[PDB]
C-alpha cells in the first residue's frame, strides 16, 4: 500500500507485524524475515549478535521452504537433519514470543524484560543442538532461556 | 483471491510438483531393479513397509488383517533397501496393479521380494499421478492469477478515471 | 571468460536437480555430484560487504570451485575457506595474481602453481 | 492480456526460438514443437506436406515420452520398434539444424538454402528408414539430405 511502503526509507530500523503470526499466538507478532534495521552489522553489533541473528534467520526461512511441502508430502519422508531444523526453527519461533508487561490482561503471565547478552545466549545455543530435548511448548511464552528449562520440568508432571 | 494468496498457493504446488517428479525418479529406479529381482525368486518361491505415499499397499494387507513394516504397528528399516535372505502380501500383476525352519523362511523372502516390487510401481504410480495432478492446478491457479492480474490492473485505473472525471 | 562459462553452465545444471536435494537420499551419484558443485559455487558467490573484489581474485576463488578442490570440504565451511585462502594468495602469491592479469587468463603454468596452492591449503584446513 | 490477444488475431505462424533448443547446438533454434502455423493443413500445402511434418511432430512428440524410460531403464531395454524411433527422432532433431549463410564468417562452415521439395523429401526418408544406417551426427549442420550421406561417407 502506497501509504506504509512510502515510509519505509523512512527509517533506520523497521519492525513489521504479521497477523500471521498474531493467528498463532505468538507475540510479539514480529515478522523475523521481514525485520531489518541499519545497525545489524557485525562491525557494529559485534560478530557474535550478527551471527546468531543471520543462523536465526537461516533457519526460520528454511523452515519457511519446507513447511508447504511437508504439509501435504509427510513428516517421516525428511532427513535426519531437516527434521533437526522443522524442530529448531519450531523451538525458535516460539522462543522469540514473549509475555509483555504491558500485554498482562491479554497473555495471563507476568511480563518478562529479557536483556540482550541473555537473548543472544538463549537463541545461540538452541542453534547448537543444546535443547533438541526440551519439547516445543517449553519455549512458548516465556522470558529467558532458563524458564523454557523451568517450563519443561513443570510441563512433565 | 488476492494476488497475495495465488501467489502463496502457486509458490506451493510449483514445488510440490517438482518433488513429486522428483520422486517418480527415485521410485521408478528402485522399481526397475525390483523387478528384474523378481524373476530368479519367483519360480523358487514353489519351493509392506516404513514408507508411504504408495497408493493403497499398506491399507489393503491391513483391511486382509506380529507384523513386517512399520506401517503396519502405526495403522522398522524395511523398504529402504532391496529384500535379501538375510533380511499377507501384495503379488505383483504389473505396474498399475497388485493383488492382496528353512520352508518358513523361504515364504517370507518371496513375500518382501514380491511386496517391494509391488510398493515401488505403486509410489511410481502415486507420484506420478501427483506431479500430473499438481500441474493442471498450477497451469489453473496461473490463469486465475492472470484473470486476478488483470482486473486488479482496470479496477485501480477506474477509479482514477472517476476521481477525475467528478472534478 | 573462462572460469565463469562452466560456473555458469554448472549452476544452471544444478538449477534443475535442485529441488532433488532436501527429498534425497537415495541419489544416483551423477546428480549427487551435480548438487554437491551446485551448493559448493553457491557458496563461492557469497560475498561480505564493502570489499570488492580484483578479478584475478575472484578468478582463483572460482578455480577453487569449478575444477572440484572444494567438492568434499562441508558446505558450511566455504565461507571460512575462500577467505583464508584468498588472505593466503594475496599475502604469498602476488606474483601469481599478477600474471592472472597479465597473461590475461590463465595459463597452464598458472594453472599447475593453482592446482598445488589449492590441493595444500586444503589439506591444511581440514588438519 | 489485451496486447498479445489483439496481436494473435492477426498471426498465421509462430517462430519460437529456444534457449534450451539452442543449449544443445541446433542452430537455427527453433521449437520444433512449439511453434505453429496455421497453412500447415493439406487443403493448402498438400497432402504430402503435412502427413511429413505430422510424422515428424508424432515422432518427437514420442521421443519425448521415451526419455523418462530412457533415464531408468537405460537404451537397451527398450523394444525393436521403440529403439528405431530414438534413433530417428535423434536424427530428425540433427537434420532440423541448418547452417545459414548469413553465419559463414563466424564459422566458416558454407550456408544452405534448402528448396521445400528437398525438405520434405529429406525428412519423408528418415521416417521410412532409409538412413538407420547412417550415423547419427551425419544429420547435423547439413542442407539437403544428400549433404547427410557425404557427411556420413566422410567419416572414418
Amino acid at each position: 500500500d502506497p501509504a506504509p511502503a512510502t515510509t519505509f526509507a523512512h527509517l533506520d530500523a523497521t519492525t513489521v507485524l504479521s497477523r500471521a503470526i498474531a493467528e498463532l499466538g505468538i507475540y510479539p507478532a514480529v515478522d523475523p524475515l521481514d525485520s531489518t534495521s541499519r545497525i545489524m552489522d557485525p562491525n557494529i553489533v559485534g560478530s557474535e549478535h550478527y551471527d546468531v541473528a543471520r543462523g536465526v534467520q537461516k533457519i526460520l526461512q528454511d523452515y519457511k521452504s519446507l513447511q508447504d511441502i511437508i504439509a501435504i508430502l509427510g513428516m517421516d519422508e525428511l532427513s535426519e537433519e531437516d527434521k533437526l531444523t522443522v524442530s529448531r526453527a519450531r523451538k525458535i519461533q516460539r522462543f522469540l514470543s514473549q509475555p509483555f508487561q504491558v500485554a498482562e490482561v491479554f497473555t495471563g503471565h507476568l511480563g518478562k524484560l529479557v536483556p540482550l547478552k541473555e537473548t543472544i545466549k538463549g537463541f545461540q545455543q538452541i542453534l547448537a543442538g543444546e535443547y533438541d530435548h526440551l519439547p516445543e511448548q517449553a519455549f512458548y511464552m516465556v522470558g529467558p532461556i532458563e524458564e523454557a528449562v523451568a517450563k519443561a520440568d513443570k510441563l512433565a508432571e | 483471491a488476492t494476488l497475495k494468496d495465488i501467489t502463496r498457493r502457486l509458490k506451493s504446488i510449483k514445488n510440490i510438483q517438482k518433488i513429486t517428479k522428483s520422486m517418480k525418479m527415485v521410485a521408478a529406479a528402485k522399481y526397475a531393479r525390483a523387478e528384474r529381482e523378481l524373476k530368479p525368486a519367483r519360480v523358487y518361491g514353489v519351493g509392506s513397509s516404513d514408507r508411504g505415499l504408495c497408493g493403497a499397499i499398506h491399507s489393503s494387507v491391513a483391511k486382509q488383517m506380529i507384523g513386517v513394516g512399520d506401517k503396519i504397528r502405526s495403522i522398522k528399516e524395511v523398504g529402504r533397501r532391496p529384500p535379501t535372505f538375510g533380511d499377507i502380501f501384495n503379488r505383483f500383476r504389473s505396474v498399475i496393479s497388485y493383488k492382496t525352519e528353512y520352508s518358513l523362511a523361504n515364504i517370507i523372502y518371496y513375500s518382501l521380494k514380491e511386496s517391494t516390487t509391488s510398493e515401488q510401481s505403486a509410489r511410481m504410480t502415486a507420484m506420478d499421478n501427483a506431479s500430473k495432478n499438481a500441474s493442471e492446478m498450477i497451469d489453473k491457479l496461473t490463469l486465475t492469477f492472470n484473470r486476478t492480474r488483470q482486473a486488479v490492473i482496470t479496477k485501480e485505473l477506474i477509479e482514477i478515471i472517476s476521481g477525475a472525471a467528478a472534478l | 571468460k573462462q572460469v565463469a562459462g562452466t560456473m555458469k553452465l554448472e549452476l544452471a545444471q544444478y538449477r534443475e536437480v535442485a529441488a532433488f536435494a532436501q527429498f534425497g537420499s537415495d541419489l544416483d551419484a551423477a546428480t549427487q555430484q551435480l548438487l554437491s558443485r551446485g551448493v559448493r559455487l553457491t557458496e563461492l558467490l557469497k560475498q561480505g560487504q564493502y570489499s570488492p573484489m580484483a578479478i584475478e581474485e575472484q578468478v582463483a576463488v572460482i578455480y577453487a570451485g569449478v575444477r572440484g578442490y572444494l567438492d568434499k570440504l562441508e558446505p558450511s565451511k566455504i565461507t571460512k575457506f575462500e577467505n583464508a585462502f584468498l588472505s593466503h594468495v594475496i599475502s604469498q602469491h602476488q606474483a601469481l595474481l599478477s600474471k592472472i592479469r597479465t597473461d590475461g587468463k590463465i595459463s597452464e603454468e598458472s594453472d599447475a602453481k593453482l592446482k598445488e596452492i589449492v590441493t595444500n591449503f586444503l589439506a591444511g584446513f581440514e588438519a
